[PDB]
């Protein structure tokens, strides 16, 4: 299974330096080019550049938008790809994708087919604060589909992990995209389980803040 | 810089309805390439080398064009096809990506499922107090919310948050949050969440009664 994994993402002070990583597996690295792409929250994709393969000298191409500031490289020892980011601006805040580019063969049916999940990068001095998680409990059990919620307030930066019953509750989950307010984010998590699961089976909301390293489970109390 | 324009920016089609899209460029390219992006995921190759369908791509899908004007067609719309599509070129460095088109699918209208929840203990015990309210699974998106407290609605401190078409039901949801001082909330008793949709001539609402 051709696997690509980007790490490095986190928050970064403006004008500072950020190094983006990306592990690889299931293919012969040195044989394949590797672009770098990014997407800013709610927008279009932006090609940043690739790096050729062994037979093409590992020569780096970039995007004028980012030329002189960003250098792409790779450790050929353990098949990883990098992205050096300098003089970072808020407008570099995004999520960054390593993609397997063209290769030493003709599988161009491939080439730009395998992407990673992308890593999110937020350019700002702005302070890091974990969230406060609270259970959205209704009031006056009715409705065959009773809906409960999770209020994840006061954290920074993004993202945060939210799933239900240690990921057991995938169905009927509604996590919203954060809203930035006062240099602060907030979102909710709604789930619609029947009375049978709750409040009987017990429903948990496991929240996480990778940045502020804040992992917490809010026992959704019946009330 | 071969800059690529896609039109339209947005569009909602009905199933079986015909669809054409374009990564249109300031300069000639040799090939148009296309991707499809569906919420929370990385793009997937869709059409390559202008016309060669990608892995797991339906034959209702075709790609074409020439020089400065290229196209992506959906012969007859299908619910699975909805996503954001990005054209573009690997002709001249630097490779550039199209402006995107955000293709949503047309389905049966559905009244939003409104819910309201009072300030939990913990937050309120934390010194805070704010009242959440989901407006789950509706169509179409276009929906306005309006809080109310003791009769007066609520402009200030109201931050809303939509999603895009769910993959599993093709609908939309919204999440207005009314935040207020711990001390303040106790100056009112009935907070009501009001929903405005084409599914209801009247503004469907929900609400509780503050109590101690
Ligand atoms: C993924 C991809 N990588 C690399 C290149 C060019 O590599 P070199 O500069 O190192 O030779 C192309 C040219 N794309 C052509 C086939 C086109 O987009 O029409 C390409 O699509």
């Amino acid at each position: 299974e051709v696997k690509l994994q980007e790490s490095g993402g986190g928050l970064v002070q403006p004008g500072h330096s950020l190094r983006l990583s990306c592990a690889t597996s299931g293919f012969t690295f040195t044989d394949y080019y590797m672009s770098w792409v990014r997407q800013p929250p709610g927008k279009a994709l932006e090609w940043l550049g690739l790096i050729r393969n062994k037979a093409n000298g590992y020569t780096k191409e970039y995007s004028a938008s980012v030329k002189g500031r960003f250098t792409i490289s790779r450790d050929n020892s353990q098949s990883i790809l990098y992205l050096q980011m300098n003089a970072l601006r808020a407008e570099d805040s995004a999520t960054y994708y390593c993609v397997r580019d063209k290769g030493s063969y003709g599988n161009y049916e491939a080439w730009f087919a395998y992407w990673g999940q992308g890593t999110t990068v937020t350019v700002s001095s702005a302070k890091t604060t974990p969230p406060s998680v609270y259970p959205l409990a209704p009031g006056s059990q009715t409705n065959s589909m009773v809906t409960l919620g999770c209020l994840v307030k006061g954290y920074f930066p993004e993202p945060v992990t939210v799933t239900w019953n240690s990921g057991s509750l995938s169905s009927g989950v509604h996590t919203f995209p954060a809203v930035l307010q006062s240099d602060l984010y907030t979102l909710s998590s709604s789930v619609t389980v029947p009375s049978s699961p709750r409040p009987s089976e017990t429903v948990t909301c496991n929240v996480a803040h990778p940045a502020s390293s804040t992992k917490v489970d809010k026992k959704i109390v019946p009330r | 810089d071969i800059e690529l324009t896609q039109s339209p920016a947005i569009m909602a089609a009905s199933p079986g309805e015909k669809v054409t899209i374009t990564c249109s460029a300031t300069s000639g390219v040799n090939y148009m390439h296309w991707f499809q992006q569906k919420p929370g995921t990385s793009p997937k190759l869709w059409i390559y080398s202008t016309s060669n369908l990608a892995s797991a791509v339906p034959a209702r899908f075709s790609g074409s064009g020439s020089g400065t004007s290229y196209s992506l067609t959906i012969s007859r719309m299908e619910a699975e096809d909805a996503a954001t599509y990005y054209c573009q070129q690997r002709s001249t460095y630097p490779f550039t990506f199209g402006g995107g088109t955000k293709l949503e699918l047309k389905r049966a209208d559905a009244a939003p499922t409104v819910s309201i929840f009072p300030p939990s203990s913990e937050q309120l015990t934390s010194g805070g107090a704010s009242v959440v309210c989901f407006l789950n699974n509706f169509y179409p998106k276009d929906i306005n919310v309006k809080w109310k407290i003791d009769g007066s609605e609520r402009q200030n401190g109201v931050l809303n948050s939509w999603t895009d078409q769910d993959s599993k039901d093709s609908t939309y949801s919204m999440s207005s949050t009314l935040t207020l001082t711990k001390d303040e909330y106790e100056r009112h008793n009935s907070y009501t969440c009001e929903a405005t949709h084409k599914t209801s001539t009247s503004p469907i609402v929900k609400s509780f009664n503050r109590n101690e």
